[PDB]
């Protein structure tokens, strides 16, 4: 959970990494926020 | 013709994605999905 090459050693079940090159699951980014979007519906109820 | 297209599928992304609990339900099968997604990288590679 520190650096890239711990991860790879995680990876390989390994202390000892050989020449080469490797990884695990992607990183995705994550939403920032959340936009609801709905009609500007016109009519209204004739409560008045 | 001499090689295929290399194709390389996320298994985590493709049964689990942007959720915890089947992943962590599928974390239960050992190292499946991982071994074939080994098996494409070699594929590649052998391609290349």
């Amino acid at each position: 959970a520190l650096d890239p090459l711990s991860e790879t050693k995680c990876t390989l079940k390994s202390f000892t990494v050989e020449k080469g090159i490797y990884q695990t699951s992607n990183f995705r980014v994550q939403p920032t926020e959340s936009i609801v979007r709905f009609p500007n519906i016109t009519n209204l109820c004739p409560f008045g | 013709p001499v090689s295929m297209t290399k194709t390389s599928v996320d298994c985590t992304m493709y049964i689990c994605g942007d959720s915890t609990e089947c992943s962590n339900l599928l974390l239960q099968y050992g190292s499946f999905c991982t071994q074939l997604n080994r098996a494409l990288t070699g594929i590649a590679v052998e391609q290349d």
